[PDB]
Formats: C-alpha cells, structure tokens, sequence
C-alpha cells in the first residue's frame, strides 16, 4: 500500500511485469522438463518395438 | 492568461529621452528600466550580431488592480533593415497615450506584426528552452497539440487537430539525438514521415503547448509573468526580410 | 511580490503533479491489452 | 391486460405540433392520404366516398393553397384530434420524404460465445410478442411499413403515459434489414430506450439467449448511405480504394471476348519519384497535370472514373478520429489526429489536388479505407475502438 497515486501506478505496472515474467519462466522450465520427459519415453519405446 | 499585441518599428529611436516630461502629460510616474543580456544563437560561439537592447516600463500606482495591469516591453538591434518591435498587453488609455507622444516625437510609424507557418511552429522551440544560473541549457517539455482549419469549399473539412503526447515527444527527440531544434528534426518531419501531410504548407490555426503558451497568428497567449528573450529574438528575425 | 511569487511556484508543483498522473495513467494504459 | 392501444385511439395531441408536421409533407401527397384515411376509420365529413373525393379533387382544381386544406383536415374534416395511425402516417411518410433529417446507429446480434446470429423476421410474429412483453409495463402501439426502394423494414414504436388521455413519447424506430446480424436503431437514452431494445432482443430469439452490441458510437444520418456503408451489400470491407473489387467491372467474363481483354491494350502510367522531391519545388505539362490529378482520385475513389462536384465520395462521414502508435528505440510514439466536416475524406481529396499534401505518402486509413471506423492502428493493422 502508497499514498501517492503515481506510486500506485508504477507498481501496478511493475506487477504486471513481474507476473508476466514469471509465467514466462515457469512455461520454459515446464517445457525443458516435457522435452526430457519425452525422449525417455521414446528411448524406452524403440527398444520395447524391437 | 495575458494576451500580447505585438507591433514593430520603422527605425530605432531613443526612449529614456525625457522621462521627466513623460510623465506631466500622464500625472503620474513610470520608471525606467536599461538592460542587455547575451543571447547565443549558438552555442559553440556568439558574434556581435545578437548585441540587443531592452527597456520595460508600466504605468501604474495600484498594486491591488490586477486587471488594470499594463507593460511595454522593448527590444531590438540597430545594424539590421528593422531595428526592434514592441509588444504589450492589456486594454487601457494607458497602452497608447505613451504612444501618441512618441507617434509625433520620432516620425515612426506603425504596422501590425504579421506570422505564418515558416514563423509560428519556431516560436514554441523558443518556449520550452530554458537556461539556468550557471548558463547551462535545459529543455523543458510540453504537450504540444496543433490547430489546422483549412479552407474548402462544403465545408467538408473545417477544422481538424493533432496531437502528441510529450513523452513520445521525447521518444522522438532522444531517436534523433541530442538537438537544439527539437521541431526541426523529431516533430514536423514525423507527422509528414508517417501521414504524409507538410504542417507548413497546410493553414495553420494555433499551436497549444500544455499549460505553458497559447500561440496563434492574430495574438500570442501566455501564462507567465513576463516574455522570455529568445522569444523576442526569433520574433525579430522572422519579421526581417 | 514574495507572495506572488509563492504562488507561480505552488502553481507550478501542481501542474507537474496533475502532468504526473496522466503520463503514469498513459503508460498503464499502453501495458493493458485491451 | 388490456393495456394495449387499438387503430381508433385519440390522444390530446396539440393542435399546433401536428400542423407543423403536415406542413413538411407536399400537397399531393396530402390528397392521397386523405383518400385512404376516410376508407379506414371515417370521419366528421357528412358525405360519402365519392362526395369526399370530388370536394377533394376542387381543391386541386381550384389551386387552394395548402394551408387551407391542412386547416380542413384538422378543423373540418377531424376536429377533435388525430388518430395513432394517422400519427403513424404522416411520420412515416415524412420519413420516407426527407431521409437526411433522421440519424441512426449500428448495432451487432450475437449467440453463443461469438457466432453472429442473422436476424429472419417475421412481420406479423415479431409484433404480438412485443406486445405481449411491452404491455405488461407500458401501454404499446407499433406500426410497421417497408422501404419503397430499400429491402429494410423499418418499425416504429411509440410509449403512452398516464399523468384521462394518455401522453405521447418521443417514438423509437428500429431498422431491420432482410439478412444481416446488423440492426440499425435510432438514438435515445431515457426509460423508454433500454425498455425498447431489451424486449426485441427476448422477442427475436424465441429459442436462445441473444445480446446486442453496439457497433458503433457515432451516429450516421441518410438510413440510405448506413445501408451501404454496414448493411449488407458488396460494398461493405472494400471501401476506400479497393471500392474497384466492390463492382467487378474491370474484369470480364470467362466466356467474354479476349479482344476487349485489358491484357492487350494495357494501361496508361506514370513515373512516382521514390526519391523525396516534394519539399521542394516550373510549370507542368497539361498531359502531366492530367495525370498527376489522375493520382489522387485512384487513391480516394477507387478508380479513374471514379465509383460516384467530382470531390463528393460514395459515402460521406462527420467525424473520424485516429490513432498511430509506432514503436521506435523500444518505446511506442503515439500520435492521434482528430478530423471534423461534412466529408472528411473529400476534404483530404481537394487538399492533395492543391499540392498541400503528397499523394505517395498517405496511409491507406486516412485514404478512406475502412471509413466510418475510428480506432488504433499497429503493425499496419486497423484495430477498431472497443
């Protein structure tokens, strides 16, 4: 919480930015983690098909 | 708000030449001011060419009478076609009884000041540059928004307006660099970079800066407590042929 | 006078604060999507 | 609830407010209406048909002046008052007389989430519903008549409050077009204008929730120019310069000659200087000056011919106001420029005539592409104002 309401729009602002930021990080890790997860899987596959 | 009358002079003349007999005329006394300051057309040097004389003066005793609040502000050089101008503010007997005495004093003759577009976008460049004690340039910005009223027959477009948010006025500026005409090289060419209309060869109504100055052709309109110099020196050059 | 003066200053805070508010209001609405 | 008005009431209308409204509509229109008035609900007149259309038929023989018949049909004819439809009447008929003194407003039917709903009216099954959900409230009376030359159906209803006879309301037209998710309604913003739009939105769905947004905020008068500008027609996304591709006439059939095919003959041109020459500035050749006034109208009627003094466009509009945000060194430059007129973008035509702004130059918004439509532009994308 701020008095000035300058301050409470630069941190509105800063919010956003954060949140954005962070959503986009968490999908990148998420998505590295969906990548390894899937070539696990595919290298386990071939060798069960042959 | 003060409103401006600007008016010009035919050739320079004397006038702390009998303040003494100024004044039995009026009843009443009026000071007098001598003063010159340097005025760099640019930076880097300066030559004699912007060797100028002001003088201000006002006719008044009540202090409380903000309305009947008067000045004659005087300026100009003496090696040029059009030595100086004058310009004053106000309606009152007081604005032209002093003018009638040097109207049969010196012989000049007076015209009203005429501006255009090559004239009045330049103005508000002079309007927002500020200079500081210890001689360092400084610009201070403003929303500047412009007035068009174009001539048409049906009327089909009589008046239409642009406007800049000065931020992006210094996101234009800052893209072309460090400049001392920031409406030469960030502004009027990027309203024709992108629409493809010249402000200069359109009519032009007025230029509004944000609560600063009021400029439009007939009068200029000004918020402050009195005229800056650069004002008065772009003013002299464009009235010079 | 001295009081004048004061209020050409006061005068000015005030509309560098009023100019404040738009230009943090014009710089939200810019992040907005809609 | 017998709060619905019949075809033979007579509110206290003034005498003075109905005489100014036949004093717009011209004399021969005033005998027709006359004619069918008697046949319907009568009169004072103590005569028959026959003797009604003779007297009638004198009066134009004779040359009276119409304030004479107007004071017949108010003070001889129907003393006491003017009835609902003969109110209806006259409105309509003045409607139809000068459609430039009445302004409306776009509005969008929507189902679902987003699926467009075309709107398919019934004439006599979209009348006994609105009743129904209008005289629970109010009492109602509505009138419906079709454009003589235009495919909408426009209805008028008009609201009566108690304060006895009732007291007549300012009435409320809605403009239906035959098949097309558009509705054009007029501008109201009393009790009576969201009590009006919300029951034909419940009364024309019948089996699903459907809502209404509107389009537009600027209202647009000449019912004949929205109709072409929003309703549907070819016209409709292919304003501006690309109002060629609205009226295929440069390209003939397949099965056409190949003689007469533009291959052959090909087109006149002329050289655009990419090369900034404008700022500055010789006496051109009338061939050239000929071209160079070729230029401006391609670009704002859409062709040399032009689809249409010469400087009136297809559809003229009031007021339109954009706004340019660019971004430059990673920061948005904005820019918004407001334009007000009788037509805007003729006005911008005769501008670039006199050399005041480059024709090369202009963007396609502010040539009158999308016209009647102010929002944002990105990316060179028109967004329009939510």
């Amino acid at each position: 919480r701020e008095s000035s309401k300058a301050a409470i729009l630069a941190c509105a602002a800063e919010y956003i930015q954060k949140l954005k930021e962070t959503d986009e990080a968490n999908i990148e890790k998420w998505t590295l983690q969906k990548l390894l997860s899937e070539q696990n899987a595919s290298q386990l596959a071939s060798a069960n098909e042959k | 708000p003060y409103t401006w009358k600007f008016l010009g002079i035919s050739k320079q003349l004397s006038l702390e030449n009998g303040i003494a007999k100024l004044n039995q005329l009026l009843n009443l006394e009026v000071d007098l001011d001598i003063q010159t300051i340097r005025v760099p057309s640019d930076p880097d040097g300066g030559t004699a060419a912007d060797e100028y004389i002001r003088y201000e003066m006002r006719l008044d005793i009540s202090n409380l009478d903000e309305g009947t609040y008067s000045k004659f502000i005087f300026l100009g050089n003496s090696k040029m076609e059009v030595p100086m101008f004058l310009c004053y503010c106000g309606t009152d007997n007081r604005n032209e009884v002093v003018l009638q005495w040097l109207k049969a004093e010196y012989g000049v003759i007076m015209w009203p000041i005429k501006f255009e577009q090559k004239t009045m976008i330049k103005l508000a460049d002079a309007s927002i540059v500020h200079v500081t004690k210890e001689n360092i340039e400084q610009i201070t910005w403003f929303s500047s928004k412009l007035y068009f009223e174009p001539e048409t027959q049906d009327k089909n477009l009589r008046q239409f307006s642009i406007e800049i948010p000065r931020e992006s006025c210094e996101g234009l500026a800052l893209g072309y660099g460090n400049t001392m005409h920031p409406y030469n090289d960030a502004i009027v060419p990027y309203i024709y970079n992108e629409t493809g209309m010249a402000v200069e060869r359109l009519p032009l109504t007025s230029v509004i800066l944000a609560g600063h100055t009021k400029i439009m052709r007939e009068s200029i309109v000004t918020s402050t407590r009195s005229l800056r110099n650069r004002v008065l020196a772009v003013v002299l050059q464009s009235i010079q042929f | 006078e001295w009081k004048k003066q004061r209020k050409d200053s006061h005068k000015e805070v005030e509309r560098r604060r009023r100019e404040n508010i738009n230009t943090a209001i014009n710089v939200l609405s810019d992040l907005l999507p809609v | 609830n017998e709060l619905r008005l019949e075809d033979n009431y007579v509110p206290t209308s003034d005498t003075l407010v109905v005489f100014k409204q036949l004093m717009k509509l011209p004399v021969t229109v005033l005998y027709d209406l006359t004619l069918s008035w008697f046949a319907k609900f009568g009169g004072s007149f103590d005569g028959d048909i026959y003797l009604l259309t003779e007297t009638l038929d004198l009066l134009i023989e004779k040359g009276v002046r119409r304030n004479v018949i107007v004071n017949r049909i108010l003070y001889v004819y129907w003393p006491d008052g003017l009835n609902v439809f003969q109110l209806a009447e006259i409105d309509c008929h003045l409607m139809i007389s000068k459609p430039e003194k009445f302004k409306w407003l776009p509005s969008k039917a929507l189902r679902g989430d987003g699926k467009p709903y075309v709107v398919k009216l019934q004439p006599a099954k979209f009348i006994e519903n609105l009743q129904t959900d209008l005289a629970k409230i109010y009492h109602c009376h509505v009138y419906m008549f079709k454009h003589p030359s235009l495919p909408v159906l426009i209805t008028r209803i008009q609201l009566f409050d108690s304060n006895k006879p009732l007291i007549s309301r300012r009435p409320y037209y809605v403009a239906f077009p035959l098949n097309s998710p558009i509705i054009f309604h007029s501008v109201d913003k009393d009790i009576y204008a969201r009590l009006v739009l919300q029951s034909i939105s419940r009364t024309i769905s019948e089996r699903e929730t459907i809502i209404f947004k509107p389009v537009q905020k600027i209202p647009v008068k000449s019912i004949h120019n929205i109709m072409t500008l929003l309703g549907p027609s070819r016209f409709a996304e292919s304003m501006g310069p690309w109002e060629c591709y609205a009226s295929a006439n440069f390209e003939r059939s397949p099965l056409h000659d190949y003689k007469k095919h533009q291959g052959l003959t090909g087109k006149k041109v002329m050289v655009r200087e990419f090369d900034d020459s404008f700022l500055n500035d010789g006496k051109e050749e009338p061939e050239i000056r000929r071209l160079r006034l070729e230029k401006n109208m391609i670009k704002f009627k859409g062709s040399a011919n032009g689809v249409m003094s010469r400087y009136s466009s297809l559809v003229p509009i009031e007021k339109v106001g954009f706004t340019l945000k660019n971004e430059i060194n990673s920061r948005i430059i904005t820019i918004k420029l407001k334009f007000n007129g009788n037509d805007i973008f003729g006005g911008l035509h005769e501008l670039c005539d006199k050399n005041l702004i480059n024709i090369d130059k202009v963007p396609g918004w502010l040539a009158g592409e999308n016209g009647s439509f102010s929002g944002t532009i990105m990316n060179g994308d028109f967004q329009r104002e939510q």
